[PDB]
RNA sequence: AUUGGAUAUGCCAUAUAAAGCGCUUUCGAAGAGUCGAGUUGUGCAGCUCUAAAUGGGUGGUCAUCUAA
RNA sequence: UUGACCUCAAAUCAGGUAGGACUACGCGCUGAAAAUAAGCGCAGGAAAAGAAAAUAACCAUGAUUCCCUCAGUAACGUGAAGCGGGAAAAGCUCAAAUUUGAAAUCUGGCAACAUUUCUUUUGUUGUCCGAGUUGUAAUUUCAA
């Protein structure tokens, strides 16, 4: 029962961390402050029939969705290298997730370099 | 749903030029103190004697005996 | 204001469209001499030339330097 | 074996897939001679390869791959897989 | 290229042609001083992969150290305080002998212009990178200290979580 | 007469070379192109001296003038020279002769050597030393030069020269070279 | 040549990479134990235990026995004979070795041993063949080499609730319940012959 | 100290050790010359060399 | 008084270029006195020996990862 | 007789850098009567770890760190980890393949021209010397 963690400044951890959500958003506002999921399932037998978010959608999942691996990570699409759709219910659950995003999503143009010639 | 081959997996299968990389070495650089030994026991048939001198070598018999047919393929190469 | 912000989307892409580029002097000559030797559409004719296409350039950007005249 | 091309050549002009393409650029764009032709047109040199390529996996022990490819215009046989 | 000849080279090290070497080298670097720069690698492939270009800022120097810790880990706190005010890189085994083994030990400048400027090597100037090999950050120091992924690699254990509301 | 530590180190490490049982594939490296052959073959290589910087920047400036007022070429013909790049040559055949420098500091370079270009049928000389083959390339040192094509011109002379290093370097030797070098 | 003073029974001793303490004890005990008997460093491969047959021809040894470690926390033991033969997997838990106390039983190393079988081996066909497989193996050659002429120990072999009760006697410490799953009529695979 | 034994090098590989074809660049003109060009040609045009 | 990042607009711009994705009658280099075996000191280390290429590591014939 | 290099020196040579302090937290190493204290070395505003030679045995998960839970469980009085919930999220770079139709690369000297927290800071352009072919750039990193 040697040195303790004491809690006190759990009040002050959950402003610091919301002025952290504060700042960050105020620097880049028209976009969420957090990016999109995948919708992955738990790696268990106590755990299989739930549903949680995951890291980010496969290489496959964004080939189906139509966005490739470049531009996903700009516009907010976490890609998982790792991750692979062994059957064809997560694939569909994952298409169909960032189909949702990329109707909800406005991506703003950005400034175009024109040389003076061709 | 069946998935392409990831890349990585594809590790450690061959080359044309590195296996053709690594003939040339095991000629250029020679063979060691225990290689020749075991060779020479291969030409005097001793093999039994010869693979089992391999095992004390490395440590472990596949590796003692991936070695024998190296050797053995040298000698008829030869 | 997520009306305001698309119409304010829309008007940047439009005022920045003109995505096509013209050519440089050099390719206009460039392209010119191609096609007035090898017709118009055989390019895969115009490809396989190595005095008139000096840089080796393949067929699909043979195609891009046509449409790019017009 | 390394002169088949030119029977062919001289027969013809005395009486004037991809191999019968290959066979074709040439013959448009006309022994040495020859395979310093092939050796600096990149074109031509894709087509030759390709030749190469298929009349050795269309016909195998037998035939003499340095006079074959000697055939087709280039110096040495390429590293065709079989 | 021939690195990869040379890699495989590296690998027999009791052929003919890696015997002799072993023990002409080894005479020539017990002549010379424990800790003595090299004007170029001793092998030029393990320097190369282990993040070693010719070009101003990479310095090599070897060392020898007895036999009977890491010899490998010593061989960097050794040099890392010979050349004081040089960077760590990486360090790699040339040749032993039955007292003794040789290491060449990868060393860049950070206070050099062709250094602070090249983008693949600019981070061993940053303060944080000062004495890597002091603070077992090396590959033979994150080897040695267990710095692993797998299940085979204090104060979480004795300690008491004692919140606000228990 | 005290020596310096490093004169004596010169000194000794050349005595042993001469005194241990050299490998044959380190051995062959001191049975080298005689000196006739080796005029010879740096004639024609100071025809194929790749152009320095100051005249690839001096050429190219004349371009510059001839694009920025108004404005096509035929291959560069020179020596090919670099480990990586020459050992690749070899492998892919466009290699017409090596020639390797004798006295390489790390061996372990150009050991593997004339046994690929041998593998090959690449014909090779083991020319000495390397500042010959460095200043043919405006450098301080080449490990390895190779000719890989020359102008019809000289293409006589090439084939000359390469007659004579199969009559000179492998016709001569060959049995030496598989003996242990040394013991002396 | 072939062989030189070639002994009737000889057996080899095969180790697993994850074998624990107590584990690498009853090994150690039974290799002392048996003088006809060679103990060999560790074999690496989990399935493939084909390797078995040609290390034991290399090593002229009649019996393989391979110590095979699940988990980390089990001991399986296979004995199968060199040519060909039946191979028999059985998993060895409820082991005490000579590290106990309670057993204070003393006789000199190598001496050969008397084994007492139980009539239950000869109920069965399956149990019928490992028994005259655990007796040939257990019995000391005649003439081998360190071996003990004088007998001062008695192996008891009996089948009680499926599982063999290890017995050596004052009793030794060796205490050990095998119980056999399969036999297989080939070496260490092939068909399958029975089932647990 | 055997006489050396080439069991691999005795005969002589007819076919190049690589199989990739030879990219368009060994046959084209050099754009790496081709960036120093019009470099050098707008240092002019701007008056700097 | 210094500044952060965007926005509008002006002037230059090497674009003879560079990049993503379809397709392939082509190929796919991958880290050694290190893995590892024997023993010793408390996973790592010392000594003795010393590797391979669908190979190697780790799990339960399959799965998973691709060290130095 | 003249020169290439290779290695090795010397200089109050041109320009630089290291040391000592603080040590609450960091990373090592050494170590008692707890992997503790003391000792020793080394850093930063955080350090370390970190984009799997990772778990799992599923309908699978997906860098690291941290919190809760797992759990006083498992294994052997010591004392886990995966899964589960959260906080935060970001990925990447080399070596190994010929730029070979062109070392395309970089330090430095001088000369200019700007810029500046700043006459103190920071560069660009030309030009000469060198570095470098025993390999500096472009390209590629297995997800390919």
């Amino acid at each position: 029962q040697r040195y303790v963690k004491t809690w006190f400044n759990q009040p002050g951890r959950k402003l610091r961390r919301r002025q952290a959500r504060q700042t960050k958003a105020a620097k880049i506002a028209p976009r969420p402050v957090e990016a999109i999921r995948p919708a992955v399932k738990p790696p268990t037998i106590r755990y299989n029939m739930k549903v949680r978010a995951g890291r980010g959608f496969t290489l496959e999942e964004l080939k189906a969705a139509g966005v490739s691996r470049r531009v996903a990570s700009t516009i907010g699409i976490p890609v998982d290298h790792r991750r692979r759709n062994r059957s064809e219910e997560s694939l569909q659950r994952n298409v169909e997730r960032i189909k949702v995003y990329l109707a909800h999503l406005i991506v703003f143009p950005r400034k175009a370099g024109q040389p003076k010639k061709g | 749903r069946q998935l392409p081959e990831r890349p990585s997996r594809r590790k450690g299968h061959l080359s044309k030029r590195t296996a053709f990389v690594r003939s040339i070495v095991r000629e250029v650089a020679g063979f060691a103190p225990y290689e020749r030994r075991v060779m020479e026991l291969i030409r005097n048939s001793q093999d039994k004697r010869a693979r089992k001198l391999a095992k004390k070598r490395l440590g472990t018999l596949k590796r003692a005996k991936g070695k024998i047919e190296e050797l053995t393929s040298v000698i008829q190469s030869s | 204001v997520v009306r305001q912000l698309e119409e304010e989307a829309v008007k940047k892409a439009a005022r920045q469209s003109n995505k096509m580029l013209p050519l440089s002097a050099f390719e206009h000559a460039y392209i010119q001499r191609l096609i007035n030797k090898y017709g118009t559409e055989d390019f895969e004719s115009m490809a396989k030339d190595v005095k008139l296409n000096s840089k080796l350039f393949n067929g699909s950007k043979l195609k891009n330097l046509y449409i790019r005249m017009k | 074996s390394d002169k088949r091309f030119l029977l062919l050549f001289s027969f013809l002009k005395r009486n004037l897939c991809a191999s019968v393409k290959y066979m074709a650029e040439l013959l448009n764009y006309i022994q040495s001679q020859l395979e310093k032709l092939v050796s600096k047109n990149y074109y031509l040199q894709q087509s030759a390869k390709d030749g190469y390529r298929s009349y050795l996996q269309a016909y195998i022990n037998k035939l003499d791959l340095a006079k074959v490819a000697k055939s087709f215009g280039f110096a040495h046989p390429p590293n065709v897989n079989i | 290229g021939a690195y990869k000849y040379l890699e495989e080279l590296a690998k027999k090290k009791q052929s003919d042609v890696n015997l002799f070497l072993s023990r002409v080298r080894a005479w020539e670097y017990r002549q010379m001083n424990v800790i003595h720069r090299a004007s170029r690698p001793s092998r030029p492939d393990k320097a190369r992969r282990l993040g070693y270009k010719a070009k101003q800022g990479y310095v090599i120097y070897r060392i020898r150290v007895r036999r009977g810790r890491s010899a490998r880990c010593t061989a960097e706190e050794r040099v890392g305080r010979y050349c004081s005010n040089l960077r760590v890189l990486n360090s790699y085994w040339v040749n032993q002998d039955a007292t003794y083994k040789f290491f060449e030990v990868i060393l860049v400048d950070p206070s050099h212009k062709a250094i602070r400027r090249d983008p693949r090597i600019n981070w061993i100037v940053n303060p944080v990178h000062k004495h890597r090999e002091s603070r077992g950050l090396t590959s033979i120091g994150k080897k040695s200290r267990g710095i692993g992924k797998g299940h085979r690699f204090w104060l979480r254990h004795n300690t008491l979580s004692l919140r606000r509301y228990r | 007469v005290k020596w310096p530590e490093y004169i004596r180190l010169q000194r000794r490490r050349k005595i042993l070379n001469l005194r241990l049982k050299v490998p044959p594939a380190i051995a062959q490296f001191q049975k080298t192109l005689d000196k006739n052959t080796a005029t010879q073959v740096f004639k024609l290589l100071n025809k194929y001296r790749p152009e320095t910087a100051a005249e690839k920047k001096q050429r190219l400036v004349a371009e510059a003038e001839a694009v920025a007022n108004g404005k096509v070429s035929k291959k560069p013909y020179n020596v090919k020279y670099g480990l990586n790049h020459v050992v690749a040559l070899i492998e892919a055949k466009k290699a017409k002769l090596v020639l390797i420098a004798s006295d390489v500091d790390p061996i372990e370079l150009v050991v593997f050597l004339p046994a690929l270009c041998k593998k090959m049928g690449v014909p090779y000389a083991i020319v000495k030393n390397k500042a010959r083959l460095g200043t043919v390339i405006h450098q301080k040192t080449a490990a390895v030069l190779a000719v890989t094509e020359v102008r019809e011109e000289d293409k006589n002379e090439l084939a000359s020269i390469v007659s004579a290093v199969d009559a000179n370097f492998s016709a001569k030797y060959d049995e030496s070279r598989r003996k242990w070098g040394g013991g002396i | 040549s072939a062989g030189f003073v070639p002994i009737k029974q000889k057996v080899l001793v095969l180790s697993s990479r994850g074998v624990t303490y107590r584990q690498r004890h009853l090994l150690n005990d039974l290799v002392s134990m048996m003088p006809h008997s060679k103990k060999d460093s560790k074999l690496d491969s989990k399935d493939r235990l084909y390797q078995l047959n040609e290390l034991a021809e290399l090593y002229n040894c009649n019996n393989i026995f391979f110590f095979e470690s699940r988990r980390r926390e089990d001991l399986y033991l296979h004995i199968a004979r060199a040519p060909n033969g039946p191979t028999v997997k059985f998993h060895v838990e409820n082991l005490h070795t000579m590290d106990e106390l309670n057993m204070t039983g003393n006789a000199l190393k190598g001496s050969r041993p008397i084994l007492s079988f139980d009539k239950t081996f000869d109920t069965a066909p399956h149990l019928k063949v490992v028994k005259e497989l655990l007796q040939q193996t257990f019995g000391i050659p005649k003439g081998a080499r360190r071996s003990k002429p004088f007998i001062d120990r008695v192996c008891t072999l009996t089948i009680a609730d499926g599982k063999i009760w290890f017995r050596n006697y004052i009793e030794i410490g060796p205490r050990f319940v095998m119980t056999i799953i399969n036999i297989l009529e080939g070496s260490f695979g092939g068909p399958v012959i029975y089932k647990n | 100290y055997p006489d050396y034994d080439d069991f691999f090098t005795n005969t002589v590989r007819e076919t190049p050790l690589s199989s990739a074809p030879e990219p368009k660049r060994r046959f084209a003109p050099s754009k790496h010359e081709q960036k120093r060009i019009l470099q050098l040609a707008y240092a002019i045009r701007k008056g700097r060399i």
